[PDB]
RNA sequence: GAGUUGAAAAUAAGCAGAGAUCCGGAGAUUCCCGAAUAGGUCAACCUUUCGAACUUCUGCUGAAUCCAUGGGCAGGCAAGAGACAACCUGGCGAACUGAAACAUCUUAGUAGCCAGAGGAAAAGAAAGCAAAAGCGAUUCCCGUAGUAGCGGCGAGCGAA
RNA sequence: AUCCCGUGUGAAUCAGCAAGGACCACCUUGCAAGGCUAAAUACUCCUGGGUGACCGAUAGCGAAGUAGUACCGUGAGGGA
RNA sequence: AAGCGAGUCUUCAUAGGGCAAUUGUCACUGCUUAUGGACCCGAACCUGGGUGAUCUAUCCAUGACCAGGAUGAAGCUUGGGUGAAACUAAGUGGAGGUCCGAACCGACUGAUGUUGAAGAAUCAGCGGAUGAGUUGUGGUUAGGGGUGAAAUGCCACUCG
RNA sequence: CAGGGCCUAAGAUCAGGCCGAAAGGCGUAGUCGAUGGACAACAGGUGAAUAUUCCUGUACUACCCCUUGUUGGUCCCGAGG
RNA sequence: CAGUGCCGGAAGGUCAAGGAAGUUGGUGACCUGAUGACAGGGGAGCCGGCGACCGAAGCCCCGGUGAACGGCGGCCGUAACUAUAACGGUCCUAAGGUAGCGAAAUUCCUUGUCGGGUAAGUUCCGACCCGCACGAAAGGCGUAACGAUCUGGGCACUGUC
RNA sequence: UUACUGUUCCCUGGGAUUGGCUUUGGGCUUUUCCUGCGCAGCUUAGGUGGAAGGCGAAGAAGGCCCCCUUCCGGGGGGGCCCGAGCCAUCAGUGAGAUACCACUCUGGAAGAGCUAGAAUUCUAACCUUGUGUCAGGACCUACGGGCCAAGGGACAUUCU
């Protein structure tokens, strides 16, 4: 029926799939929610910090 | 309560319609499900109680200006 | 300004033309129960370290946890609790009835129950009506009008 | 159609958005997703005045004396 | 219905047909009609919120009672019988959802009593009476229910 | 002597805690709750109405004072009962 | 083991919500006709209608299961006198009642017929089976003991008479 | 009650809570092909356009061979060999070259995207437990709270 939407997210830790902490590569809310945001892995893409940083 | 503390989300007085047109009551109330959300002023989980909604408030707008709009965090 | 100690007579003693009784404004006391409140309670009682218990506020100390939180201690004329006929608001919310039965509908969002609050409450300052002409928040009354409608186009319901 | 909610998706800022009874185009009107306000207004457990083609002890309040009393019920309550 | 208008609709047609070509109003009183309890009395009922498990139907907690008298199950120990068994006299014992029968509990028959002494009893017998017993006190389940060794029984002389 | 100043059972109320339109429902510590557990008085007389209660005899509980010792004691905790 | 219930099964058929290729409609900048008082076509945007195809359980289907629901038949014929049917054929079902019982708490006719009991017995007991309309866990057939159970008879006993 | 209309328990699907890895794998694409018996014919006429030039020796006609749809009529190249041609208007012919290509078809592949479904597991969501550990004046081996551990695990739970 319906799908959920994609949440980006820059990386601060090694992902031990994709991404060297610094790849901006998206995949799912969800994943950050449950696993990247509470073990200090992931964060989310704001112009207010990207960009002047 | 079947109340969502950050928003003020409540039940539904919506009744049910059958194809005889026969109308029972259906109480009709939201998903305020239980989950245990991390929180970044305290890098810590706290269990809530959380619709829906409001926890595309938490992610979408973030825990702390949710948490003021409803006035609680503790 | 002339007699008083209620109804309510009698008796015993008073109180009073340096003004009693009484009336009015502001104060004081208000045992015990009852929100009842130190704790219990089988209301008007018991036990008491004689205590506004609990929630809220303020202050100190500050667990698992670093900041916290919880707790404890203390202060406080100390904010709330409880009561209220009807109206008002919010929520749950019928059924007998009418339809000459009855299920859509009506009775009816009425009664009842709970919560709250004031002498009024709700609403209320246009993301509004209207129609090429115009009005300027909300509420209430007369009217349009029993009109336009809605409805097993039945019973009925009925605006703007 | 307007208004408000349940699940899920999910915009735009004035060069716009919403309404004008599905909807589209033009015009007109207004600026939602933030709050607060007296008056006119409805009622009587009452209070203070004035009335009554209202009653007069089977009436008028249930109640003109102990009246929600005596009495009945375990109680809710009924009730002279 | 746009629209036309002393006309208009139907039609190729005014040919014909339908309907018009005009009419007071506001009150009071009276009769009827409509919505309300609607001429007065009367249901069985339905729904909502409460009150009740002192009666009674379960169960729990803690106590108490069951005179007196019969029978003698299991076991045990002696002694019979073989190298041990199987089984039996004889005592001892006191089991029982045992028997007779009081308190107690219950109500099978009959008579009385039917404005009864009594809204369910008296009298004469009757069933159980160590149990699936009886009872006191403090409780428990409450009506879209409870409880029921199950009768639609009982839930305060009321229960489809 | 019988209850309370002691204790708990069934059960009730339940701080916090979970739940739930409201009212409230579930539930822990805690607190109530005797029909139970603990605790010390009997005989004679008096008497219009009172007697284990008043009088007299003998007792028994629970604390204080008076004499010997001790420096620790009370409560919570561990156990028997 | 037919129908119903229950269990199991997956091949196929039916199949909701929803997703979706495609098709189609309205409005519409713009382009054309137009002796009419207007009309025809139409890009994008927005709003819709139908919708191939996917889409679970259920249901249809298949198989099992009587201490699951329940049901357990008619028609005639023929054996050495009269009979009666061991036996036979036929129709229809899922199957046509097995043991035992049987005028029964079940039997209408019926007070069936016989035997016992009685002077006399629509009641009782023992039999036959023509069981209107018994029957095997809605159990069937029995029996010691028991019953304020129903019912038949007898002794003793008496105002029941 | 297999009367009607429903409701509820329950089951089953889309969403959400809801994530990570790889396979099996149905439909869309990211370029190229083997590929086509109306006709007289060097030939089994793939509907159109670019058309005197391409494949070539970085080794072409024709002989050695593996494979396939098959109307086994006729073809493709992997290896070696061979040694200077396959032509091009030709006449047939609505429409022409097996000299060449931008496209693309009834059938599939090469490595990749997208979406199913189903399966494998991991833990971090979510569920359950712990007389395992810590905690305040003291306990929580009394519910519970923090931490840790184990079992499941994107299933289950809750909602529409």
């Amino acid at each position: 029926k319906k799908v959920k939407k994609i949440r980006k997210i820059i990386l601060k830790e090694d992902i031990p799939d994709l991404g060297k902490k610094g790849q901006l590569l998206d995949v799912r809310a969800g994943f950050l929610r449950n696993f990247l945001l509470p073990l200090g892995k992931a964060e989310v893409v704001t112009p207010l910090l990207l960009k002047e940083m | 309560r079947r109340i969502c503390p950050f928003t003020g989300k409540k039940s539904n007085k919506a009744n049910r319609v059958s194809h005889s047109n026969h109308k029972t009551k259906r109480l009709q109330f939201v998903n305020l499900q239980y989950k245990r959300v991390w929180w970044e002023a305290g890098k810590r989980f706290v269990k809530l109680r959380l619709s829906t909604k409001a926890l595309k408030t938490i992610e979408k707008n973030g825990l702390d200006a949710v948490a003021k709009k409803a006035g609680i965090d503790l």
